């Protein structure tokens, strides 16, 4: 079973240094020359160059000739992408990939951000005014991910929770919406349940009519 | 360097159809002495690595569904789906690798259905956010199709710019459309500088634009 395992998800303030490693198993490492991929959030492969594992010599992309090193350490059968002096672009998933066949590490996210460890601020999105829209906006957190449930898990039909974006500040942002009927506001209590397992912070808030 | 055109970039099908997707190459990928094409076609999921169809130009890679054939040689190349399912919903990258690695853009594949108008909803602040000095205006754009949409956001008839972020979900995996949320962000003085707050939709579904709007404190 020859599989490469590369190292978990990677979190950094612009300006720092991140080291990637991605280690192979199950053939002889200094025989497969190692490809390095970046794919920015929505976007597409792009390749990044090649390392010749047995002598060590790196080929670079055009476009990655600067703040970028492959290195290897062969004893222990690894490959390593450095990136130095993180910028917002950057930000992406790194992959290495074996010459020959359709092998694949599983990718290493990189994200570049100004913030630390923070927990959701929690607004509702309230209903107007036979359908209507409520929701709840979780604003202001850090990192990836946040769980957003409804009554605890009784409401599932017509949620929808959006994929996060980073705001300026360097910090998640997204909204969780809902569709219900017009008749129900004011009887049925809606609640919204953000979790955030990182900050370890847990927060309910109803939303009803202003 | 061997550049990599990939088309269509996205398209839209129905279970059963048959999709061909086009790789061109700026040189060559045919090594003579060998007669072989240094071609592959891989697709990739949401969150996952991408996944070697076929190699060669047209040898699959063994687990591959036999729905899959690649054809083609030196410039021109073709991935086939004779019948695309559910499962075969991806993006699909052409890669040469003759003389280092190019991938092509991509194509991506949805389930095509009827067109289908937005519904469109704005929210205001809530008085808990605006305590922080930042005020957030929100505008929904619920279960759409196709997924195009221009979303504009007016101040007091005056065009914002810089300021608002938009989120797509995926395409539903039970009646095959998107949803978008735009989200305006304002310095509490400027919120209240201001009076009337209008989001205005545009989508090949209405007839014409539209536009949701609310009277700060009204």
């Amino acid at each position: 079973q020859i599989q490469l395992v590369q190292s978990g998800p990677e979190l950094k303030k612009p300006g720092e240094t991140v080291k990637i490693s991605c280690k192979a198993s199950g053939y002889t490492f200094k025989n497969y020359g190692m490809n390095w991929v970046k794919q920015a959030p929505g976007k597409g492969l792009k390749w990044m160059g090649w390392i010749n594992t047995y002598t060590g010599q790196p080929i670079y992309a055009n476009d990655f000739k600067g703040r970028f090193a492959f290195s290897l350490e062969t004893s222990a059968s690894t490959a390593y992408l450095q990136i130095n002096n993180l910028k917002n672009e950057d930000t992406a998933t790194y992959f290495c990939a074996r010459d020959w066949g359709p092998y694949w590490g599983q990718g290493t996210l990189v994200i570049v951000s100004a913030a630390s460890t923070k927990g959701p601020s929690v607004f509702p999105l309230a209903p107007s005014s036979g359908t209507a829209a409520l929701g709840c906006l979780v604003k202001d957190y850090f990192p990836e991910p946040v769980t957003v449930s409804w009554n605890s898990g009784a409401l599932t039909s017509g949620v929808h929770t959006f994929p996060a974006v980073l705001q300026s500040s360097g910090l998640y942002s997204l909204s969780s919406v809902v569709t219900v009927p017009s008749s129900s506001l004011g009887t049925q209590t809606y609640i919204c349940n953000v979790n955030h397992k990182p900050s370890n912070t847990k927060v309910d808030k109803k939303v009803e009519p202003k | 360097n061997i550049m990599m055109t990939q088309s269509p970039s996205s398209l839209a099908v129905s279970a059963g159809e048959k999709v061909t997707v086009n790789c061109k190459s700026s040189q060559s990928v045919l090594y003579s002495s060998n007669q072989m094409n240094y071609l592959a076609w891989y697709q990739q999921k949401p969150g996952q690595s991408p996944k070697l169809l076929i190699y060669w130009a047209s040898t699959r890679e063994s687990g591959v569904p036999d729905r899959f054939t690649g054809s083609g040689s030196g410039t021109d190349f073709t991935l086939t789906i004779s019948s695309v399912q559910t499962e075969d919903l991806a993006v699909y990258y052409c890669l040469q690798y003759l003389s280092s690695w190019t991938f092509g853009g991509g194509t991506k594949l949805e389930i095509k259905r009827t067109v289908a108008a937005p519904s469109v909803f704005i929210f205001p602040p809530s008085d808990e956010q605006l305590k922080s000095g930042t005020a957030s205006v929100v505008c929904l754009l619920n279960n759409f199709y196709p997924r195009e949409a221009k979303v504009q956001w007016k101040v007091d008839n005056a065009l914002q710019s810089g300021n608002s972020q938009e989120s797509v979900t995926e395409q539903d995996s039970k009646d095959s459309t998107y949803s978008l949320s735009s989200t305006l962000t304002l310095s509490k003085a400027d919120y209240e500088k201001h009076k009337v707050y209008a989001c205005e939709v545009t989508h090949q579904g209405l007839s014409s634009p539209v536009t949701k709007s609310f009277n700060r404190g009204e």
